[PDB]
């Protein structure tokens, strides 16, 4: 079994950029690498073979180089389209394994997250459950932390969060927060909290309401 | 094309084994299932225990490899050890070729193939003007040609190097490639047919390209013995000789130089009493003294004998030499025995004459001399003169390569035996090849510097038409001892600075493409370009 | 012409079976060897089984060994993938794939050059869920959904099996700053998103804002209107 170690998980790059990702092989894997391209929804689309060569009707600034035990991809100039999933993947010994995957994203400058709360609907109390949702929106870059706290105490493993693509017009994330639990342990407590850290961010960002608001 | 009969040969194993296997009995153990892993046709093998079988018959070198065995490992799971894919995995080390599958990547094979073509039909379409321009000499009124026989012979050195270049690429074709992805992969293998069929080509085209230099000395030579004056002094040099020590003869006296008689009674010491007149103090400009001073007084008898005088007047002047050739051998009283014979030649009557010198007495001693002197008189030229030498012309072209050549064959047999002859090692080719060629373009060179010196003077003295024969052939001739002799002298100095490679595959097919329209070259400025053979092609096609 | 397109993978249950399908066209089928690659929804690629024309040889992965078996058809150009005991970790999106091999007759060497061309993948979903519409509520914007002049709103897609739902918001007219976060299987299993818009404060009480979510596969079509809670 050959662990092909891919490095980096996420780069960070602008139009125009040399992008350099990296496989490396846990055995001497000779020149048998292929490097793919995996772009939203789409197949994924092998770009180079033999470590080095170039897949027929792929654009020049793609290259391979490497052999053995370290490989490289190289887009000398990254345009629009290249800001997808790369992988590598190697034909050398069964069984076939592939990289951990590369995501080429588009740099911009770091914003903080602009946060909002929003209180369970009245119509959803009526059925059983309570869902207590934030929403951490456009922020840069993609790595932000969502502290859920009822009555000024700490909550764990009570939510499932949610991060969105990079935005096509301002290259932002967003994420949301869902904090489930049952209509008798939300009548229980009173003040419910959301609080934010992000890069961008100098103080936590905490939004909070009160159960009934009026 | 070659692959596809082994194709067809490993196609019918396969279906040969499947057979085999079908008709042994099911296994009663857990045992390594038999299998035909495109290779071989394994049998059960109990688990932990390595498997033999002899070499396949399909491989093209069955019988090198025929007692040797290939293995195959079977495992404790009960299922054959696999390769890293999963694919068989045998030992056939032992079964192996006796050569490397060498790889040529997609476009840089295709650049040698298409670059290939152009050297074969290079080659062929020279071949053709060749074997054409030599049926046209060799098959028609040029039938026993003393200037055409030199031509053939250097045509068939050439067709001799077309048919060992066309044979070797036939035989290179006979190798088993094909495509690892990118590269073309070509098995330097060949059948032991092919190995010693190259070999004998290889040794036939070495003795052909020191063939072609060595006829091309013999064109040059040609002219050169030819065309330098021709005197009576080189006339009779061929019929006697040039020697500096006194020998004896017939008549029992001291003959020296080119036949005179020093001393009347037989004696060493008083031999030198008229040697010292002429010299006044023997070389080439000594001995000639004597040589002139007795053709002198060979005219003086002829015009002191009341037969010889006006058959003498009557005669040209190389018509002449012919007589006085007769008298210096003979004498005066013994060339005016010749009444009629004499009489024939004061009349112009030469064939009548050239049967009544035969009938007698003159040309049954000495038949080799005599056919020489009739020949002037039949003629009027020195054409018989001319190919006295031919005898040793014909040493020189076939000869002098087999000097080089057929010890060379002999060294590449026993110390670095090849599939075919073609290496580098700087050591056999140079000393035992290139050493006979780059000798003859060195002797070519010292010819050319005088055969200027006498188109020189000849173009200012009585034989100065353009239009002559003579120089017309020069025309020929002084075109390709240049153009040769700076060709393989130029290749030469600059083949062992590049690795392969990138500048040495345009460098070798920039020189190989001009090698091979080398022939056709030779055939066109020599045969189809000749006035003489032009004039004879339009007689033998204007009667119908 | 060269093309492979996969077929048949949908919703399984967790024990039972499924037969995926993988039809070539444009290519003799019979010279290449073939595979299966799976990936799984928040995951990367992963390989899972090969074969070749004998076929003698064959292999898998060590999570699915006995479990899945790869078959051909070189007759109707078809590679085939029984996929029995099937289990959580088996829900992905299933791609298949050639790869040219070539044997030296002459030395007995195979020589491999990778998975070149590839199908557009075919989805399983193995779960014991029913194929259950969604509860769709809103996320109201009160004073504390404010942060300024830039106000968000938004709906909650509760509920549903299987995925996926496409929202979309003032029946396709408003697009301008909306966000439709990717689905999250919860413990109950099933899934569950939100999709939310930003707009200015003050078009609050002047415009009314309507998500509308269309649950294909269990054919649902829910239009939510989210009103501002003001008491
Ligand atoms: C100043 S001079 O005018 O005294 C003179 C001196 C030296 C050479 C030439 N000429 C020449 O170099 N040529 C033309 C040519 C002329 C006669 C014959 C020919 O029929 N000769 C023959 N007759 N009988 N046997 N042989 C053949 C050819 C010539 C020109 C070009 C080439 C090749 C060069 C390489 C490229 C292809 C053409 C060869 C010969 C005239
Ligand atoms: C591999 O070996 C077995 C013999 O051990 C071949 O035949 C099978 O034998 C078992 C005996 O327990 C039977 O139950 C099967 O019905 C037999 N046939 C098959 C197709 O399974 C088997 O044919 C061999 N494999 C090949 C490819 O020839
Ligand atoms: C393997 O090849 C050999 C002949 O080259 C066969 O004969 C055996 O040779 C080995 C040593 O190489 C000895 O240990 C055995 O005693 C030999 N066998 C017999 C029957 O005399 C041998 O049969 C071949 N096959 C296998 C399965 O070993
Ligand atoms: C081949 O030899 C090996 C080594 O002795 C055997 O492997 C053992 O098999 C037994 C069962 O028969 C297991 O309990 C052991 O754990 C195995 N050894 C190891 C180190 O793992 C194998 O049995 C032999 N082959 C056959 C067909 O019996």
């Amino acid at each position: 079994d050959i662990q092909m170690t891919q490095s980096p998980s996420s780069l960070s790059a602008s139009v125009g950029d040399r992008v350099t990702i990296t496989c490396r092989a846990s055995q001497g894997i000779r020149n048998d690498l292929g490097w793919y391209q995996q772009k939203p929804g789409k197949a994924p689309k092998r770009l180079i073979y033999a470590a080095s060569s170039l897949e027929s009707g792929v654009p020049s600034r793609f290259s391979g180089s490497g052999s053995g035990t370290e490989f490289t991809l190289t887009i000398s100039s990254v345009q629009p389209e290249d800001f997808v999933t790369y992988y590598c993947l190697q034909h050398n010994s069964n069984p076939l394994t592939f990289g951990g995957g590369t995501k080429v994203e588009i740099k911009r400058t770091v914003a903080a997250p602009s946060v909002f709360i929003f209180p369970p609907s009245d119509e959803q109390l009526k059925s059983g459950t309570a869902s207590v949702v934030c929403l951490l929106n456009n922020f840069y870059p993609r790595e932000a932390k969502v502290q859920w706290k009822v009555d000024n105490a700490l909550q764990s493993g009570n939510s499932q969060e949610s991060v969105t693509e990079q935005d096509s017009k301002d290259s932002t994330y967003s994420l949301s927060s869902t904090l489930t639990l049952s209509k008798a342990d939300y009548e229980k407590h009173k003040v419910y909290a959301c609080e934010v850290t992000h890069q961008g961010l100098s103080s936590p960002v905490t939004k909070s309401f009160n159960r009934g608001e009026c | 094309q070659v692959m596809d009969f082994l194709f067809e040969k490993w196609k019918l194993y396969g279906d040969q084994c499947h057979h085999n296997l079908s008709l042994l009995p099911p296994p009663t153990e857990l045992v390594c299932n038999r299998t035909f892993d495109k290779y071989s046709c394994w049998p059960d093998t109990p688990a932990n225990t390595t498997a033999n079988i002899s070499c396949p018959w399909y491989l093209p070198w069955h019988h090198k490899v025929q007692h040797r065995f290939v293995f195959k490992r079977c495992g404790p799971d009960g299922q054959w050890v696999r390769g890293p894919r999963g694919q068989p995995w045998r030992d056939a080390s032992q079964c192996q070729m006796d050569g490397e599958e060498i790889e040529v990547q997609k476009e840089v094979a295709k650049m040698y193939s298409s670059f290939q073509v152009m050297y074969t039909v290079g080659y062929s379409l020279s071949l053709g003007a060749l074997l054409l321009a030599l049926a046209i000499l060799g098959g028609l009124s040029k039938l026993h040609c003393t200037r055409n026989a030199i031509h053939a012979n250097l045509f068939a050195s050439f067709v001799l190097k077309a048919s060992s270049v066309l044979v070797i690429d036939g035989l290179l074709r006979t190798r088993y490639s094909q495509k690892i992805g990118d590269d073309l992969s070509v098995s330097t293998w060949l059948s032991d047919g092919a190995v010693a069929g190259c070999r004998v080509a290889a040794v036939f085209m070495q003795y052909g390209i020191v063939a072609n230099y060595c006829w091309l000395l013999v064109e040059g030579l040609y002219l050169h013995n030819l065309l330098g004056l021709a005197n009576i002094f080189e006339m009779l040099r061929i019929d006697e000789g040039l020697r500096l020590k006194i020998y004896k003869d017939t008549e029992g006296y001291y003959t020296i130089g080119i036949g005179h008689l020093l001393t009347k009674s037989p004696s060493l010491n008083a031999a030198k009493s008229e040697l010292d007149k002429a010299i006044g103090r023997i070389t080439k400009d000594e001995a000639e003294k004597l040589f002139n001073q007795d053709v002198d007084a060979a005219v003086r008898g002829i015009l002191r004998n009341a037969k010889l005088k006006p058959v003498y007047d009557s005669l040209d002047a190389v018509r002449r030499a012919a007589l006085i050739n007769m008298v210096f051998q003979m004498g005066e009283t013994g060339v005016a025995g010749f009444t009629n014979s004499l009489r024939m030649l004061q009349q112009k009557r030469w064939d009548e004459a050239a049967v009544n010198l035969a009938k007698s007495r003159w040309y049954n001693q000495t038949p080799n001399r005599a056919k020489r002197v009739i020949t002037t008189f039949r003629t009027g030229t020195w054409d018989a003169y001319e190919r006295s030498f031919f005898s040793l012309y014909l040493g020189i072209g076939w000869g002098a390569p087999m000097l080089f050549v057929v010890p060379w064959a002999v060294v590449k047999c026993l110390f670095e035996n090849v599939q075919c002859w073609t290496s580098n090692d700087n050591m056999g080719f140079w000393w035992i090849l290139r050493f006979p060629v780059f000798l003859a373009i060195l002797i070519n060179f010292f010819i050319f510097v005088r055969i200027v010196q006498l188109l020189v003077a000849k173009l200012r003295a009585r034989q100065m038409h353009h239009t002559d024969y003579k120089f017309r052939l020069a025309k020929s001739t002084l075109t390709l001892i240049p153009l040769l002799g700076v060709h393989e002298v130029v290749f030469a100095f600059v083949t062992d600075e590049h690795a392969q490679g990138t500048l040495r595959s345009a460098k070798l097919f920039f020189d190989l493409f001009l090698s091979s329209f080398q022939g056709l070259l030779v055939a066109v400025l020599y045969c189809f370009l000749n006035k003489e053979v032009q004039s004879e092609l339009r007689r033998r096609w204007h009667r119908w | 012409q060269v093309q492979l397109v996969e077929s048949g993978g949908g919703v399984v249950q967790p024990g039972r079976s499924l037969r995926l399908s993988c039809a070539a066209s444009g290519f003799t089928f019979s010279s290449y060897g073939m595979h299966w690659v799976r990936q799984a929804p928040g995951k990367g690629l992963e390989w899972v089984a090969v074969m070749y024309y004998d076929g003698s040889n064959k292999d898998y992965v060590d999570s699915v060994k006995g479990r899945f078996t790869i078959s051909r058809d070189n007759s109707k150009n078809t590679l085939y993938l029984q996929m029995n005991r099937l289990r959580a970790e088996d829900t992905a999106v299933y791609y298949c794939a050639r790869e040219k091999d070539h044997y030296d007759i002459l030395t007995g060497y195979n020589y491999y050059y990778g998975l070149d061309v590839w199908g557009q993948g075919t989805t399983v979903t193995v779960s014991s869920a029913s194929t259950k519409g969604p509860s769709v509520f809103p996320l109201a914007p009160s004073s504390k959904s404010t942060s300024g002049g830039t106000a968000a709103l938004g709906c909650l897609v509760k509920d549903y099996f299987p995925e996926p739902v496409t929202v979309s918001w003032n029946s396709g007219a408003l697009t301008s700053g909306v966000h439709t976060f990717p689905a999250v299987l919860q413990s109950s299993g099933l899934y569950s998103l939100s999709s939310v818009v930003t707009v200015p404060s003050s078009s609050l009480g002047t415009q009314t804002y309507i998500c509308n979510v269309n649950h294909k596969p269990s054919n649902t079509k829910v239009d939510k209107k989210v009103e501002p809670k003001s008491c």
